[PDB]
């Protein structure tokens, strides 16, 4: 309360904005009543058997499996039989079908198919086994 | 050229929004496609034509059960008589703050979640980007997207909505307590009790000396750090209420009322839609069913921005109120989907009403079908029901 709010509003409203202005008395006061796999690539494939035991960490092997684990909850995951006749680990490539019910048809179409769980793929003897042969093994993923 | 779609792109829509649905094989809708609007969204239709099989269908997908909605489990009902296989997919926006994904990288912006249910097989398993999981992972994603669905705040069904009719104060403050986390009055309710029976040794001495010192010391501290948060807890969510009961012409602030004791803190909700109606709790037998519906529907509004929830579901909301109450809370949700970013809606409208406002951000989805109409399957451009911005070009 310091400056002219009268001033400013006299210059309003009467120099500019040509606005009516009326009392408009009480008029109707008196109204009448009226009365995730992004960089691997999935061709190579190689021996698992020292893809698991690394002479550093015992755990590597678990980390071959995570990433199997990836693939677990969908169970994709399918390894093919080389020359030994025991499945051989490969990377796979992304997969898309065309609608929801047609690759939960794929999957049911690989468990209908044989499973490889005869023997468990990991195993003590035959590792050092290939060690004396060709001393190959080795892990393509780490 | 050949008419194309609107994109689904899912980066245009907020996150945790749902783009286009697909509905196969169920209940007089076998091939359907849905799209729902980014602000608000808006399904005509009649109870039990489908619609409100539609929603629950949506809330299944996405880790849901029949029995955790509140509701009669009835699974049968979903499958289309004579196929196999029911089948509902639902797409929302993905971002890098949830772990436990298939298939999907955390750069990614789409989740597919699909969810089947058959006669044959008894097992609860969910698709996501067209992938089998148990239902174990559609769940703890639900809950990384702080979105729940036991929880009576983010879904409203019939059973709630009769729950929430009769509301005390105590679970008032239970719902506000377990909003944040409810250690704080645990921990003051033990320490109240302490006080008190401090005050009980206290009075028996009338070693006891040395205590309620520390006692009170510790509880004092303790109230302090307390009270702030809650305050402006309580100031924010009284000044959402006043906002959101401005259009009904009334004044009403969510009050807590801070007794002595602290179990003893209750909340109070200040009414004046009507004049008669005296100030005082919410209830059902005292109050209309309009009013009363209306104030809870706008207590739930309040209680969206402040959670993390991607979306709240009502159901049976747009039934109508009065004609009046349902028109006034329905200028409150436009009112509300005129600000952007803001939780989607999924509106069911049992009962029509003459002379809707249909604001222009939502759009109406109708699912009713005409004699002269062609069958949605053999007409392809019939298969959207309730969609305008399909047909137009991008």
């Amino acid at each position: 309360s310091q400056f002219n709010w009268f001033r400013i509003g006299a210059l309003y409203n009467t120099i500019s904005k040509n606005a009516p202005i009326t009392d408009h008395l009480m008029g109707p006061l008196s109204i009448e009543k009226k009365p995730l796999s992004k960089k691997l690539g999935p061709e190579g494939s190689i021996n698992l058997f020292k893809f698991i035991i690394d002479p550093n960490s015992f755990s590597r092997s678990i980390e071959n499996l995570f990433y199997t684990s990836f693939l677990i909850k969908e169970g994709k995951l399918l390894m093919e039989h080389d020359e030994e006749g025991l499945p051989t680990i490969k990377i796979k490539q992304s997969i898309s079908h065309t609608d929801s019910r047609s690759k939960e048809i794929e999957r049911q179409r690989r468990r209908a198919a044989h499973q490889n769980h005869i023997i468990f793929q990991m195993d003590m003897p035959t590792w050092r086994k290939l060690i004396k042969k060709y001393n190959i093994t080795s892990p393509f993923l780490d | 050229k050949r008419v194309k779609i609107a994109k689904p792109d899912l980066s245009s829509f907020q996150p945790g929004s749902i783009i286009k649905i697909r509905l196969q094989d169920f209940v007089t809708y076998t091939l359907t496609e849905f799209n729902l609007s980014p602000s608000l969204n808006m399904i005509i239709g009649p109870n039990g034509s489908g619609k409100s099989t539609f929603v629950c269908a949506v809330c299944l997908g996405l880790a849901g059960k029949p029995e955790y909605i509140g509701r009669s489990k009835k699974v049968e009902d979903f499958i289309k008589n004579g196929q196999d296989v029911s089948k509902i997919e639902i797409t929302l926006k993905n971002s890098p703050n949830v772990t436990d994904i298939e298939y999907i990288d955390a750069r990614d912006e789409t989740i597919k979640i699909t969810r089947i249910i058959t006669r044959s097989k008894r097992r609860s398993d969910y698709l996501i980007n067209d992938y089998q999981v148990s239902e174990s992972v559609v769940k703890t994603l639900v809950a990384q997207l702080n979105i729940q669905l036991d929880n009576l705040c983010q879904f409203l069904s019939q059973e709630r909505v009769e729950e929430f009719a009769r509301l005390k104060s105590v679970k008032l403050l239970v719902e506000t307590i377990r909003s944040i986390d409810a250690s704080l009055l645990d921990v003051l309710d033990e320490l109240r009790e302490l006080q008190g029976n401090e005050q009980s040794l206290q009075k028996d001495l009338d070693q006891q000396s040395k205590d309620l010192e520390t006692i009170k010391a510790k509880l004092k501290e303790d109230h302090a750090v307390l009270e702030p948060k809650l305050d402006d807890i309580v100031s924010k969510i009284s000044a959402r209420f006043a906002r959101l009961f401005n259009n009904v012409g009334s004044a009403g602030a969510v009050r807590l009322e801070k007794p002595k004791d602290y179990a003893e803190w209750k909340i109070e909700i200040m009414v004046k839609f009507r004049d008669n109606a005296p100030l005082k709790k919410l209830d059902s037998h005292t109050q209309s069913g309009g009013e009363r519906a209306v104030s809870t529907v706008l207590y739930m509004i309040a209680l969206q921005e402040f959670t993390s929830a991607p979306f709240r579901v009502v159901d049976e909301i747009n039934q109508g109120m009065d004609s009046r109450n349902e028109r006034i809370v329905h200028k409150a949700m436009v009112e509300n989907a005129c600000a952007e970013n803001t939780s989607q809606y999924f509106l069911i409208t049992p009962k029509l009403l003459t002379g809707l406002h249909y604001h222009e951000k939502m759009r109406i989805h109708c699912v009713m079908a005409g004699s002269w109409i062609p069958n949605p399957s053999e007409d392809p451009k019939m298969i959207h029901f309730g969609e305008t911005s399909n047909y137009s070009f991008d």
